[PDB]
RNA sequence: GAUUAAUAGGGACAGUCGGGGGCGUCAGUAUUCAAUUGUCAGAGGUGAAAUUCUUGGAUUUAUUGAAGACUAACAACUGCGAAAGCAUUCGCCAAGGAUGUUUUCAUUAAUCAGGAACGUAAACUAUUAGGGAUCGGACGGCGUUUAUUUUUGACCCGUUCGGCACCUUACGAUAGGAGUAUGGU
């Protein structure tokens, strides 16, 4: 009782200061099928790879 | 695969299954909805559209075209701009009895300003 | 009391609006390449003898 | 002169109105501009800068474009 | 002058939230919800409509409402209902849907 | 004679596809109501994608789609989802007996304040006349800005068409609801199955 | 065209919503719309008056005209997509089998 | 011999702004009518029907032509006009608004007796104190895109006038019916 909420402390500090996984990323995000411009950037990255 | 163009005029009172060539000029075979149902109440019904589509597909497979491009329309001037039950039921029966479907388009007359 | 509570809610809204205007002018003006002046330092306009 | 520009605007409005004859917004703006002309003209009469028998109905418009 | 027209207009909310419109999505959900597929749902709707009829005849207070709550339950209930109606008003101001005007 | 059977069982040569365009305030709601839509359209056999970058819903017929009217169902579904019908109702168009319709009512009143008054008259006090029309006609009516979007069976589509035109032409919807209630009472008993019912309205 | 075929070209052009913007309405002003339409009719006249009908169809197929309208109107207001929505041939005064078979 | 130049006026100029107005012109479909073909038994309405049109071929399919109307979608918690009202393009004609100016006469003004111009419906109802949006100027700018690089425009941001509307706060305010009887006519 009195220890840190680490997620809340990281969010507080954020609001104060303000090739093997990127294939299963597309495997998980081809199933939605929302196009979602971060996936467009990921498709261009996969085409470059 | 000889593509014939099927005009399906689906209104609320009667459905028109009509088959033309690619030109639009020469009617191959048409069966209206009301000539398959004794009742003018049930002239525009999915059963009427199913019977009409079966007769039209039978005639056009006797002529040997076995492929259609389907243009669906309705009463569009001051009408409803939506097809009746004849469109869905006729397309279902038409492709359920042979007839590899090609291109589907809903060519309803949409006025730019009517009244 | 209700007048003090309503007016401190209005004061919070106005101070947040002024901070947002200043932050947007900082992010889109030439003041971006400066150190943020602290508020205790901003408390004094000039000092003279 | 203010009165000179106002009567110039009046002749322009009346000439367009004579060419077109169908619209009413130009007629309403003509009524506004003739009321403005008569008010400024009355103030300049009671000062006295212009003749007190000088009048503008349409003939002064005609004789000042002519 | 007409009675059953006035009854059909007022009780339309209760009927269309109970079961009576299978093309409406809220009524097609409330037709399988469980408190309308139970044994005596039609009688419970009849009790609600009879309470609204006596309210239209002149009763100021209801029989179906609960009168004593521990002030945190009632504040949470009223605040949630007001926030729901406000969110529906905002999501109908956007999308251009017009809604029934009531204060 | 009127009932329609579900399709039991490649009927498409050219891979058909349709698109509709939506704005951003609909992009949020569509982004968090989309998996219901693509689940039911996968049960019908049609691939449905959403594009938040351009703002476009696309449907396209896959290899294993067998119902050929499913593409018309999906085209109407994405039209209503673009025109901001809620998602379970837009998915309720995918049943066999449903159909949608859009009624353009802005052309019917020359004035503006008279149009606002007549549209709010169509909507009624606390929505009671609108849900009374929805009950008596078995439809879903959405008074959508300058248009009115209705769904349901084709009979209900015709009756709400008549009621919406007569509401815009200064006949009251309470009068039309009384008319529909009389028609329901007369069609209840088939002893009066074919007479001219104009002697009662 | 240079083969004396009169035809009407109907072009449509939707306004570009600029990325990294916050305002919801991308409205061009009315004078800006008139300038866009003036540049549109200038482009389609200058790039359809010089060629024959076969080259005009060969330019219509990959949509070179809409691409050049998109490229040259972006100094007035950027346009999301320019298409030519209709081509209508009104009168063909010649029946010549020479050019009509040089097609086929 | 002639004040402040008003945080009231009227005018001038410049870039503009507007689905404000008039005249012409250009289109777009749709409807009706007619013609040419392919037709080949109903079509049309309705909750059902009926009147009607239908082997001289209706409804339908395709292509033209004419006429009259209107300007879908864009289309708004917007724009313009004093009001009714005003949405196709282009041209002409005047007018108007706001802004800016290193623009002028200096009370010209405010309000309305009299008068003058424009013209099937109803039916549920000195500041507030700022903020978030919005559009019309004018100014400023870290920057993305025009841009082969300067213009210039689009986007973002800030300042400033002006205006339709939202919410909060008020600064406050303030403006006989229904039953039951009894006796007459």
């Amino acid at each position: 009782i009195g220890n840190l909420d680490l997620r809340s402390e990281k969010q507080r500090q954020a609001e104060r200061d303000l090739n093997t996984a990127l294939k299963k990323y597309l495997r998980k995000q081809r199933k939605k099928n929302i196009i979602d411009e971060k996936r467009l950037k990921a498709e261009e990255l996969y085409r470059q790879m | 695969l000889v593509f014939g163009v099927a005009r399906i005029f689906a209104s609320f009172n009667d459905t028109f299954v009509h088959v033309t060539d690619l030109s639009g000029r020469e009617t191959i075979c048409r069966v209206t909805g009301g000539m398959k149902v004794k009742a003018d109440r049930d002239e525009s019904s999915p059963y009427a559209a199913m019977l009409a589509a079966q007769d039209v597909a039978a005639r056009c497979k006797e002529l040997g075209i076995t492929a259609l491009h389907i243009k669906i329309r309705a009463t569009g001037g001051n009408g409803t701009k939506t097809p009746g039950p004849g469109a869905q039921s006729a397309l279902r029966a038409l492709a359920r009895s042979g007839m590899k479907i090609g291109r589907i388009e809903d060519v309803t007359p949409t006025p730019s300003d009517s009244t | 009391p209700k007048v003090v509570k309503k007016a401190t809610e209005i004061k919070r809204e106005e101070l947040a609006a002024i901070k947002r205007r200043e932050e947007n002018e900082r992010k889109h003006s030439n003041k971006k390449y400066e150190k943020r002046k602290s508020e205790r330092e901003k408390a004094v306009l000039v000092k003279q003898q | 002169e203010d009165l000179y520009f106002l009567i110039k605007k009046a002749v322009a409005v009346r000439k367009h109105l004579e060419r077109n004859r169908k619209d009413k917004d130009s007629k309403f703006r003509l009524i506004l501009i003739e009321s403005r002309i008569h008010r400024l003209a009355r103030y300049y009469k009671t000062v006295g800068v212009l003749p007190p028998t000088w009048k503008y109905e349409s003939s002064t418009a005609s004789t000042l474009v002519a | 002058n007409d009675l059953a027209l006035q009854r059909l207009i007022a009780e339309s909310h209760i009927l269309s939230e109970a079961g009576a419109n299978p093309s409406h999505w809220q009524s097609s959900h409330a037709a399988t919800t469980g408190t309308n597929t139970r044994a005596f749902a039609t009688g419970r709707i009849a009790k609600k409509t009879t309470d609204m009829r006596i309210q239209a005849l002149g009763a100021k207070e209801s029989i179906l409402t609960q009168q004593k709550m521990p002030m945190n339950m009632r504040k949470g209930i009223v605040k949630h209902q007001e926030e729901k109606e406000k969110k529906r008003r905002q999501e109908a101001r956007e999308n251009g849907i017009v809604l029934e005007r009531e204060v | 004679k009127w009932k329609i059977e579900p399709f039991l069982p490649g009927p498409f040569l050219e891979e058909s596809s349709f698109m509709t365009l939506f704005p951003k305030y609909r992009e949020r709601y569509l982004k968090d109501c989309w998996p219901l839509v693509t689940k039911a359209l996968e049960k019908h056999g049609i691939a449905a994608t959403l594009d938040i970058v351009e703002g476009s819903m696309t449907v396209k017929t896959t290899r294993k789609t067998y119902d050929p009217a499913a593409i018309l169902k999906a085209r109407d579904l994405i039209k209503l989802l673009a025109r901001s019908v809620p998602a379970p109702q837009a998915l309720k168009i995918l049943e066999d007996g449903m159909a949608c319709d859009i009624i353009k009512i802005r052309s019917m009143v020359r004035n503006k304040e008279r149009f606002v008054k007549r549209r709010q008259r169509l909507l009624g006090q606390n929505g009671t006349t609108l849900k009374a029309l929805e009950l008596l006609t078995q439809t879903y009516i959405l008074v959508h800005g300058n248009t009115v979007s209705v769904m349901g069976g084709y009979k209900g589509l015709k009756e709400v068409r008549r009621v919406v035109e007569d509401t815009m032409n200064n006949i009251h919807p309470i009068y039309l609801i009384k008319e529909l209630m009389i028609k329901r009472e007369l069609a209840k008993d088939p002893a009066l199955a074919h007479e001219d019912w104009s002697r009662y309205l | 065209t240079t083969d004396h075929y009169l035809l009407r070209l109907f072009a449509i052009a939707f306004t570009k919503r600029r990325p990294n913007q916050i305002k919801k309405t991308t409205y061009a002003q009315s004078s800006q719309i008139r300038a866009i339409r003036r540049k549109m009719v200038e482009i389609i006249q200058r790039e359809a008056a010089s060629c024959t009908l076969h080259q005009l169809v060969s330019k219509l197929i990959p949509e070179v005209i809409g691409r050049e309208i998109e490229k040259a109107t972006q100094g007035i207001y950027p346009l999301q997509n320019v298409h030519i929505r209709k081509v209508k041939l009104l009168k063909q005064p010649k029946f010549d089998l020479g050019a009509l078979m040089a097609l086929h």
